[PDB]
């Protein structure tokens, strides 16, 4: 961080969220001024405040605020701005606005038009990486345009297929269809689907790898030609096409390997002539055979990771580069010092789908940054709003230590001290990922979330001893606060008289099973008695912090109190997980034998929206009957559409929702007998 | 030569006149009397004695520093008497100056003699003709409000409380009346509500003019806030004296015993 | 739970627009110990929300305005549910805080043909005559009479503060304009400047109504303090065997 070297003075960064809030901070402390664009949504974001003056760029949807290329001029016109950073998404890849700044004045920060132009589509790639002798996937060259050529290609490239639309993407329009009918089918639908979202139409044919790894090569080059391999990542946890859980170095990989994949990477990329940072990335099987498969021309969302084991910050070398400076490092310079584990936060229910997006504002927020080799990269603050038109990525945590262990001890303990409330978030499937016994040893692939849970994610399967020190802590917490109950101040005329209760008999209800607790206070040290088995707990007490840091039986535990209510409903979060606990007095137990149960009018018939968003396309009309396993209507928000499943059958007496309408969560929209 | 004592005269004939001949005939030709006739019809002959009649708004705002808006009184007339030989203390507001909207001036009127009152323990009437608070000052209006608001529930239960509605009071005026011990209307030109008519329209979109929406007939039939309701105004002030002939000076005195027989 | 705790969720809880509505009870939960809160009447009048929390360990009644149903206007039944709350809290010498944000009364045939002067008397009645110590916070709006119905200073009020998304006026600009700028018959200029001299917290704060203009985020310990100092406050009212109240 030498200020003496001559810079840009203002940059303007051209994105929204946790990246310009790590732009800008990377800037402010190399000596830049900033400018920060925003929505009217956007007035009172995290890097708004953090940057130096503002200009908004019109309203709250994406293509009118961040894809507005008219705007952005007039800003960086106006702020008489020298440099512009895209960041990842938006116009990050979009060869019209590279054009555009190129042509004023502007430079903008990353590759050149021609490397964006040809790392564009699937086809050119393709041969571009066969030409500069990289391995590739066995396939077709040339787009398919009928069936029966399909088919024909299906013969010789072997019976498993992937076909693929090229162009758009992004984690969308792809089927591994391999049955000729299904070839032939799978064609039609696609092409009618690629024609819906973007309409070229092009399809490939290739060969469908089996048992996958996805293996990442960072590499940055500068305007001298010069490139550098910055090792590896491991990204094989997955769900509907992007990646949750990052490793920094593979596990999976050995001396030999990477320097082979690092030198074909570093090839094709001055073959493209590359000068900026980017990302090749390559399938793995099992023999250790690796294929080219895409390359990134912008900033990677999980860089952080690849930061620590190597001691480089990636953004201030692109602004060098950026600048003219050639680079200050070779490649026998960079080593690997450690391990790290990256973690994406999101604000999505991870029990439908393996997340489905959810909205709301948030009322706590608050980070582990005292836990050691704990890093934080946030764009959100407490009183932060979750909107329906962008990505609903809250945070990434990194964690690094000396070997693999400590690195996920240590980003277990910041799961457990992270304290979010306000909406809904995905922490319960990244703590229990981190614990699987297969991800532990080693032996994980693409579809690794597709077979440890085949009917979807239910939360964390508590033993025996874990439970006990659950119904242990609950009736601790239980006894602990009506303990506080008890103390008044003097009155002095009329004085309190304690109650000397020596033994709490407890009944906790958990799932569908009843326990009988037995507690005893003995100052800050809690006996417990759960069915036989004897525990103590001890700790400080403090019901008033978010946190509570307990001892049972010398084991420390860090749990969460939700809510609580009067009737003896709790809610605690417990190693990651939420769990509803119902505690009673064994006298009041006994009396509530004697309640009529309240009779609750929904068995099935609903089909209430999962999620909040706008409705585009219905296929069904009221009076029509309906049968099992088709979509009824698809709804879009948060870059996601999504459409709800069936599974019994009745007729639709009516429809309350039409094209263009807006549906919040749990809203009824279709009812059928 | 000093012009003190011309002065003196120019100013008496200005108040005495209110806001001008104009505004007398108007109030005239629609059935109504101004305040000082009023006073005289109310109490007894001779027995009268008027406080701050040189008081005078300060504001400075929106033009009113000239003299064309420039009026003694402040339009209210407040003072001390005697009915059948017992004391008594009085206000009214003058239609005729800003239509008896309050400022600080007449809210500091009508508190010395609330005080005055409470200290000797003597009743209070009012009559009660205004428009509510003048835009122009601001925030000294809803002062002056909350002033009388507070006087009045700070002298609740100690001394008797009475009000006569004889002409339009709208907007916060309305709530002075309703914290009172008696209300009583005049009909045919007594008015009460909150908003006008124009906001009905505005916001709820249906058919209704001000006699229905705030008449004597509505606040004596189906609304439940006005006690009595009187034909014209000399019957109304004389039944009002007759009435005001039943109750006590204050809380701390026993109930009036007249000669019987 | 401490008294200092700071509360930032609150520094942009209120819209910059005035047309969008918040909920007052997250004010109410970011402000009380450990949000925790027991709210009365519930389902009825929601218009107003009425309730009992703790505030430093302290049992505090709390009254506020819900922007949320009726855009926070004050009609028959909130009357009624506010003034029987406020009067027991003073009854049994609870100290009451008060969140304002009230655009007025709520117009039409039926609140008047119901007696809407009756129950604003009743909620006006009741906030007068307390003599237990009272805090006031003003949110967005106070306009007319109802800021006077809502403790204000002049009611022999404790302590007052405004946020600076504050604004206090007789009514809003454009009534103002009509009433005043009649025969200049230009209402382009003349809105835009009312709005840029009156549409904020300093008309009242230049005059002394309101104590200070703090920031959200401090709310909570300003208002304990207070509790600390109002604590010992003691009052003399003429005697009297008792008052008239509307009823
Ligand atoms: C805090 C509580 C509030 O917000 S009160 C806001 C005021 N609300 C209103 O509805 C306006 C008040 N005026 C009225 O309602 C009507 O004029 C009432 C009282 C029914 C009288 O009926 P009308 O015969 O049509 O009026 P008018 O033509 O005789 O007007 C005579 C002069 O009186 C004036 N006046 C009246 N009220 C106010 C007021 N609150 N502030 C300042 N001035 C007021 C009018 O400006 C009018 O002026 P001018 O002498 O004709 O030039
Ligand atoms: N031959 C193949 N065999 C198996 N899986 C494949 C194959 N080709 C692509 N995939 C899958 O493609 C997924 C990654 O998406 P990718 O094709 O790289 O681009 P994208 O989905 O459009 N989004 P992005 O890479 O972020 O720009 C991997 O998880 C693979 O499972
Ligand atoms: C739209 O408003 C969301 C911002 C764009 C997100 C981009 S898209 C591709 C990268 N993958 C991911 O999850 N975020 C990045
Ligand atoms: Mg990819």
């Amino acid at each position: 961080y030498d200020p003496n070297e001559k810079t840009f003075d203002k940059i303007l960064v051209a994105n929204r969220g946790e990246i310009a809030c790590r732009v800008i901070r990377t800037c402010k402390k190399m000596g830049i001024k900033t400018v920060a664009i925003h929505s009217d949504v956007d007035a009172s974001s995290v890097h708004v405040k953090m940057a130096d003056e503002a200009v908004c760029v019109g309203p709250a949807p994406t293509s009118k605020s961040y894809l507005n290329m008219d705007a952005i001029m007039e800003a960086i016109k106006k702020t008489r701005a020298q440099a512009v950073h895209p960041g990842y998404g938006f116009l990050s890849e979009n060869k019209e606005f590279a054009r555009c700044l190129a042509a004023e004045d502007v430079v903008f920060i990353g590759p050149d038009t021609h490397a964006i132009q040809a790392m564009g589509d699937k086809i050119e790639s393709k041969l571009l990486a066969k030409k500069a002798e990289v391995n590739t996937i066995p396939g077709f060259d040339g787009v398919v345009k009928d069936a029966e050529e399909a088919v024909r290609i299906a013969r010789e490239i072997g019976y498993p297929v992937m076909i693929k639309a090229s162009a758009g993407g992004g984690g969308k329009g792809m089927r591994i269809a391999w049955d000729d009918e299904e070839t032939r089918d799978g064609f039609r639908l696609s092409s009618q689907e690629a024609a819906s979202s973007f309409g070229d139409d092009r399809l490939l044919i290739e060969k469908f790898i089996d048992n996958p790894r996805h293996i990442e090569i960072q590499v940055l080059g500068d305007k001298h030609g010069n490139a550098l391999w910055l090792n590896e990542r491991e990204c094989s946890i997955q769900r509907r096409n992007q990646k949750v859980v990052e490793e920094a170095p593979s596990i999976f990989l050995d001396a030999e390997t990477r320097r082979a994949m690092g030198e074909q990477a570093v090839a094709l990329a001055r073959a493209v002539k590359y000068s900026s940072a980017g990302t090749v990335e390559f399938l793995v099987d099992s023999k250790k055979n690796f294929y080219f498969l895409e390359m990134n021309t912008r900033l990677q969302v999980e860089h952080p990771v690849t930061e620590c084991i190597t001691g480089l910050d990636l953004v201030q070398e692109m602004i060098r580069v950026a600048k003219g400076y050639p680079l200050r490092h070779k490649q026998a310079d960079i080593r690997i010092n450690g391990w790290a584990v990256e973690c994406r936060v999101y604000a999505e229910d991870p029990y439908k789908s393996f997340g489905l997006p959810s909205i709301g504002r948030l009322s706590q927020y608050q980070e582990p940054l005292h836990l050691p080799g704990v890093r934080v990269d946030s764009g959100i603050q407490p009183g932060s709003d979750i909107s329906i038109y962008y990505d609903p990525m809250i945070s990434k945590l990194i964690t690094y230590g000396s070997d693999r262990t400590e690195a996920l001890k240590r980003m277990a303990d910041a799961l457990d001290n992270y304290v979010i409330r306000g909406v809904t978030h995905n922490i319960a499937l990244l703590r229990e990922v981190i614990i699987n016994s297969r991800f532990v040893k080693g032996d994980i692939s693409t579809k690794f979330l597709s077979d440890v849970y085949p009917d979807g994610f239910k939360g964390h399967m508590l033993t025996k001893s874990e439970k006990n020190q659950l119904l242990a802590i609950a009736s601790s917490l239980f006894v602990a606060f009506q303990l506080r109950a008890q103390h008044f101040q003097e009155n002095s005329r009329m004085p309190v008289i304690k109650p000397d209760i020596a033994n709490w008999e407890l009944s906790v209800k958990l799932h569908d099973k009843v326990h009988t607790v037995v507690a005893s206070n003995n100052g800050s040290v809690f006996s417990v008695e759960v069915d036989g088995s004897k525990l103590n707990v001890t700790s400080t007490w403090n019901l008033a912090s978010p946190l509570l840091s307990v001892s049972v039986d010398g084991t420390q535990r860090t749990v969460q109190c939700l809510s609580r209510e009067a009737g003896g409903n709790m809610s605690i979060q417990f190693l990651g997980t939420v769990y509803k606990v119902n505690i009673l007095t064994r006298l009041a137990a006994e009396l509530n034998k004697f309640m009529l149960e309240k009779v609750t009018e929904d068995t099935s018939s609903v089909l209430r929206s999962p999620m909040p968003g706008v409705v585009v396309a219905v296929s069904v009309k009221p009076g029509d009957a309906v049968a099992e396993g088709q979509e009824i209507c698809v709804i879009e928000a948060m870059k996601m559409q999504n459409s709800m499943t069936a599974g019994k059958t009745g007729t639709v007496k009516s429809v309350h929702c039409q094209a263009g309408d807006t549906v919040g969560e749990g809203d009824l929209l279709v009812e059928l007998e | 030569a000093t012009s003190v004592n011309e002065r003196i005269e120019n100013k008496r004939r200005t108040a005495l006149l209110g806001g001008g001949q104009r505004r007398i005939d108007a109030q005239h030709k629609r059935g109504k009397l101004t305040a000082r006739e009023r006073i005289s019809l109310l109490l007894d002959p001779g027995s009268f004695v008027e406080s701050d009649m040189f008081v005078e708004h300060r504001c400075a705002d929106f033009g009113m520093a000239a003299d064309k808006n420039k009026f003694p009184g402040d339009s209210v007339v407040t003072g001390r008497g005697r009915i059948n030989g017992r004391l008594v203390y009085v206000f009214s507001q003058d239609f005729t100056v800003f239509g008896g909207s309050l400022s600080g001036a007449h809210a500091q009127k009508i508190c010395k003699i609330m005080d005055q009152a409470i200290t000797v323990g003597a009743p209070v009437i009012g009559l009660n003709d205004s428009g509510g608070a003048r835009i122009q000052e601001g925030v000294e209006s809803l002062a002056g409000y909350a002033d009388i608001f507070l006087r009045n529930v700070t002298a609740s239960g100690v001394i008797p409380q009475i009000s006569l509605i004889m002409g339009p009071c709208a907007g916060g005026a309305v709530y002075s009346p309703a914290l009172t011990d008696f209300t009583f209307m005049v009909k045919d030109t007594s008015y009460l509500f909150i908003t006008g008519p124009d906001v009905v329209k505005s916001v709820t979109n249906e058919d209704v003019t001000q006699e229905e929406l705030g008449g004597a007939k509505t606040h004596t039939t189906m609304s439940g806030v006005a006690h009595r309701a009187f034909e014209n105004d000399v019957d109304a002030l004389c039944n009002l004296r007759d009435f005001f002939n039943y109750l006590p000076l204050s809380s701390q005195d026993p109930a009036p015993v007249r000669e019987c027989h | 739970d401490p008294s200092d705790r700071l509360v930032p969720e609150l520094d942009t809880i209120v819209p910059l627009e005035s047309t969008k509505a918040y909920n007052m009870v997250d004010i109410i939960h970011s402000v009380v110990d450990e949000r925790e809160f027991f709210e009365i009447m519930p389902n009825y009048a929601k218009n107003i929300i009425v309730g009992f929390a703790r505030m430093n360990g302290r049992t505090v009644g709390i009254v506020g305005n819900q922007p949320k149903v009726a855009s926070g206007c004050l009609d028959i039944n909130s009357s009624v549910k506010g003034a029987r709350f406020v009067r027991f809290c003073d009854a049994f010498n609870i100290p009451l805080i008060t969140f304002v944000d009230v655009p007025g009364f709520l117009p039409g045939t039926a609140q008047e043909y119901g007696g809407i002067i009756r129950h604003g008397a009743k909620l006006l009645y009741a906030f007068a005559e307390a003599t237990v110590p009272k805090v006031t916070v003003i949110t967005r709006k106070a306009y007319g009479g109802a800021y006077d119905v809502m403790s204000s200073k002049h009611l022999c009020g404790d302590t007052n503060y405004a946020w600076p998304t504050a604004e206090i006026a007789v009514m809003g600009a454009k009534g103002a304009v009509e009433i005043i700028f009649k025969g200049h018959e230009n209402v382009e200029a003349a809105q835009a400047e009312y709005i840029e001299k009156f549409a904020n917290p300093f008309p009242a704060a230049v005059r002394g109504f309101v104590d200070d203009i703090i920031q959200p985020s401090s709310t909570r310990a300003r208002i304990c303090c207070d509790l600390d100092v109002l604590a010992s406050k003691k009052v003399q009212r003429p005697w009297r065997k008792h008052a008239n109240i509307p009823l």
